[PDB]
């Protein structure tokens, strides 16, 4: 390979031999794209004029009144599409084009990645097919209509559990036979190399902007940047530019679901064990036998049974710290932001906010400048929350 | 390891190719599975490629996926598989037994430990579906230490370097854009383990053709699982149909 | 008054005597606010760091391929809240505060203005009560939950028709008694002066940005700027900075509903007659007797039985031209933008886009640089459209 | 115009105040409405303030709104109102009749034309609810040309300038934060048309108090509509109850 597929012991390219050439060509295309000012100019123009970058950095005083915490929210909820997913989805599409490909293959659970894949493909003239498990299909009807509206072809999978992992399989089987003309658009900073690396690089503007912005508003770097961790893309995008700023804490929040002790959660980095699946060596939800399990969370966008390899690595060396947040804590954070700032955050993002509220509340006299990555908007969560309250 | 060497030697003396059927351990149940396997051996299968049920066969098609589902519903666990493997070996001392595995189940409680159990039950080779030659170092070293043959897949989109790695890394047999004669001849040139054509072997004519191309034999994967899926309702007739299929495929390797 | 309440013969302050002092104090506060650099700095900071301004100006090549039309979309759909409504709602809230008021009174139909009112009030520490007609309540449940989530108090009206006009009445009755501590946050560029004037000024950044942006991308002003006309705020906000640029066409699109000839439309400016209602002299939907009627449209955000007085005026003198667009034309424009650009526009905005597509399609060899004000996003319309197709 | 002058003169000779009830034309129906009005006049009402059903009483409370709904359901149109007005006038030659209107219905087919019809049917004054003194120019000029008294509302949050405008602009009577004696005395100083207290006149004590403050009388708005809304089920008893209420309120103006 041209780049290191590993982050310590985590990462790699655990795919059948037939898929290696596909990964190798993609890696080489990425490296050339990364050094081409033309590609960069093109990516930037799209992010700026189409997606709406740079996103705002909102200081939320109402929520922190009476404490010594100063909180800022990186406004990815204001990005075209409703979430941070759009950034990388645009870079990958430009990459598929650099490779002379006209098709895009993807798969979804909560539907958000499918929508992002469809919007990018439709914008850049790519034929897009999306694999989604039936169980997810009939449950995420809005996003399904959304995808079709944007010309994407949504293909319902029924392999066993008929869900994400079963869709990923079909997407890969398809890709092995069509990689010559089709590009597999992975949804997060996980899977086989160069994916964790590519998704990070195409999301790193989150951290870069936040740094320039906080430096602008406060004249200093934050004390900590906090982000939710489903597969790891929004978190890594935020963390990336701050990794060499040793004074900046990097906090990743995994979903605690109904409570770690209950076993119903989506927190493999801290409460699971290493395995080899999804084409990578990384911590995962699995039985004692070695059978991968499902990650639970009130927020469907956080149900990845594993995590990105760079997160597993950053946590092994002490650089980044990962915590957990329950459905109730996320629900409370959700309600708090709506009532005090007029922003309906995505239940995924609410996990990140929930932790910062905990850091503030537990030690209200502690002076701390925090940045929460508000990864997406929660208009799609107004019903879920409604059914709870 | 050795059982393969002796098999390919006996095959060459008989101037015939090997017919290797694939089947999922525990599909559609333990008792049914054991009986199917004996029928395959009785029918004339020269070796066997056995699959162990995994969460989701990361690199397997629908046919296999559906077979895994039946195995899961029947409550078949990898531990059960090893119990089945021991018994199969206890009944048949010389037939080579290869396992089709996924990395997690091998890595789960330790790679080395996995191969030690394989050696213990009498398994001859292991092909880890989602482990390409680039990530094979630990798996093949562990396999070698435990006298297990590390099988590698030589794809159609393989290149020369890949051909060379598979040749030096693999043992037992090579699981077979480019010309068939190209792969086979380059594999022999590189002293690769005997190549077994695994692509679309579903009819007798396929077996003869493979051997004709110079492949040491053929692996019929899904074909076997098909008969199983169809005759699921009448287990007695499932066996009867499996018997005939294997007999035909095997007869097609006798030159 | 300090400012002219009229635009030709249109406008005025047709409110009961008791409400005149409220209008007069508001006007004086506006004039002082407009000349105070502090207020301006505060408004701008909120628009920029909270709302996400400036909004993008997206050139849509896919939709105009094969024609000599160059189209740009002013991205108000990317504004915090989903629509342009947010801009003015923030300025008015700052105005209520300049007047020492702590409460906000409003009313809604489709719910969007209620949501915007609630988000602004919640952000700036204002107690907000919103009047909404029962018929609109039970139909716009998402927005109702949204409002309550943001702390607003939603009060269901049942006066007769229990709808917008019936809510406006209750909101006004309330305001007449509480204007001392409460500010009436009007939703569009209509009603009594200084409202048409204030809403225009707090929306004019749309036109100002578009001008700087098009001048930046193309080096020339557009040939025409197109916007939908419900009550007139997004349109006037876009038109405003271009009124003195005589070479720039200003096209306002009223909803044609099922067809002008059917009588089921919301196009009073071109297909209604002057009346005095909503506290202003303006063209309205009314029977021969003088009984105001309801405006129909597939898009609930365009059901205002009247129009802003400045629009009526600009149309009397030849400055701006107004057309009509049917539900089907808007539905087609909706589908086209999703499929060709990856943007789901609000059905309100789709009326504006639909007209530009008509200007392009009818004369494909005509060279024209157009700007459509994409007033809001259509995620809230994905079901409506779904029920049609 | 004139009927008011003569009424307030006769009232002063009798040293009593005027009691003016309000009612919606056509509520709860034409026949019922006409009978109610006759009962009000029979009961002792010195003048009448009649409302014409409009889309939504832009400046009216729920009680009136609900009255309008009943009028609308009964299919009462402004044209029907004028037919009712003519007949009421035909029966009662001296009672002043004021109309409570909204700008649109007056402006609809021409302001001047509206007042011409008012003069034609025998209406004495018109108060356009949503037209403040600042927008009154055309309405009052039209009213004056047609010998109709333009009535203006003098609110509690009125100031001196407003007091002066209402005084010079208004005719017939002035529809009445600041002290009651302040308004009344300042109105008399400015030679305003006799002030009629319209706020919360729902009990006899209210009428006497108003006249006591120096107001030329009192206007009972919703009070009348209340009896109507309640007795809606028994029209015969509605009249009977209206009779008594007006008699009480009127007796309270006799000093
Ligand atoms: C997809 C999603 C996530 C979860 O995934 P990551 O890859 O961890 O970033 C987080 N936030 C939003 C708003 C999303 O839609
Ligand atoms: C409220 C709304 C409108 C209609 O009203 P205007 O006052 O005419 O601007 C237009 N577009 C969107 C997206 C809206 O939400
Ligand atoms: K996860
Ligand atoms: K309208």
């Amino acid at each position: 390979t041209l780049l290191n597929p590993y982050f310590g012991e985590f990462g790699g390219m655990y795919v059948p031999q037939i898929l290696m050439p596909a990964l190798n060509q993609l890696e080489e295309a990425f490296v050339r794209a990364q050094k081409d000012p033309e590609f960069q100019a093109q990516f930037a123009d799209l992010l700026k004029n189409y997606a709406g970058r740079p996103t705002a950095l909102t200081k939320c005083q109402n929520i922190t009144a009476g404490t010594r915490t100063t909180l800022y929210l990186k406004r990815e909820d204001l990005l075209h599409g409703g979430a941070h997913k759009t950034n990388q989805v645009l870079g990958q599409a430009l990459l598929a084009k650099r490779m002379g490909k006209s098709e895009i293959i993807a798969e979804t659970g909560a539907g958000q990645h499918g929508v992002a894949s469809a919007l990018a493909s439709a914008l850049l003239g790519l034929k897009c097919r999306i694999y989604m498990g039936a169980k997810d299909v009939e449950r995420q009807s809005p996003n399904v209509f959304r995808m079709r509206l944007m010309g994407a072809e949504v293909i319902p999978v029924h392999s066993g559990s008929a869900t994400l992992k079963d869709a990923c399989n079909e997407a890969l089987r398809d890709w092995s036979g069509s990689y010559e003309t089709a590009h597999y658009m992975l949804g997060t900073a996980a899977g086989p190399h160069p994916y964790p690396t590519i998704v990070r690089e195409f999301q790193r503007m989150i951290g870069e902007e936040t740094k320039a912005q906080i430096l602008d508003k406060e004249g200093r770097l934050p004390d900590a940047v906090i982000a939710c961790v489903g597969g790891g893309s929004n978190a890594i995008g935020m963390f990336a530019d701050f990794i060499n700023d040793t004074s900046v804490g990097l906090i990743g929040v995994e979903p605690g679901g109904h409570g770690i002790e209950t076993g119903e959660h989506g927190a493999p980095l801290k409460h699971g064990r290493v395995g080899i699946y999804f084409g990578m060596k990384a911590p995962m939800m699995q039985t004692a036998d070695g059978q991968i399990e499902e990650s639970y969370s009130i927020s469907a966008g956080l149900d990845f049974p594993s995590v990105g390899p760079q997160h597993a690595y950053l946590n092994s060396i002490g650089r980044a710290d990962y915590v957990s947040i329950t459905d109730d804590e996320a629900l409370e954070a959700f309600k708090t932001l709506c009532r005090h700032e007029g922003i309906i955050p995505a239940l995924e993002s609410s996990h990140a906010l929930a932790h910062a509220l905990k850091m503030m509340r537990e030690q209200p006299e502690k002076e701390q400048l925090l940045v929460v990555n508000l990864s997406g908007r929660g208009d799609k969560d107004i019903f879920t929350v409604h059914d709870i309250l | 390891m050795e059982r393969y060497e002796n098999l390919f030697a006996q095959l060459n003396d008989r101037r015939e190719g090997a017919f290797v059927p694939f089947v999922t351990l525990g599909d559609p149940g333990i008792e049914q599975s054991l009986k199917i396997i004996d029928t395959l051996i009785d029918a004339g299968a020269d070796a066997l490629e056995l699959g162990v049920p995994f969460s989701d066969p990361l690199a397997n098609g629908p046919t296999i996926q559906n077979a895994n589902l039946r195995a899961f519903a029947a409550g078949v666990t990898p531990a059960q598989c090893f119990e089945m493997l021991a018994l199969i070996r206890e009944k048949h001392p010389t037939i080579p037994i290869g396992l089709l595995m996924y990395a997690n189940l091998v890595f789960n409680n330790g790679i080395d430990a996995f191969y030690a159990r394989c050696e213990q039950v009498g398994v001859d080779s292991v092909l880890v579906a989602d482990v390409p030659v680039e990530e094979s170092a630990p798996f093949r070293q562990a396999a070698l230490r435990h006298n297990i043959a590390p099988i590698f897949i030589c794809p159609p989109n393989a290149d020369d370097d890949l051909l060379r790695q598979v040749a030096s890394y693999g043992r037992g047999y090579t699981y077979l854009a480019l010309p068939l004669h190209h792969l086979i001849e380059k594999l022999k040139e590189y002293h690769a383990a005997p190549a077994l054509q695994g692509f679309g072997i579903s009819s007798p004519e396929q077996v003869s053709a493979a051997v004709r191309a110079g492949a040491a034999g053929a692996i019929s994967g899904s074909a076997i699982v098909k008969i199983i899926e169809k005759n699921l309702a009448s287990p007695k007739q499932m066996l009867a149909e499996l018997r005939s299929f294997v007999s035909a495929m095997k007869a097609a390797s006798r030159a």
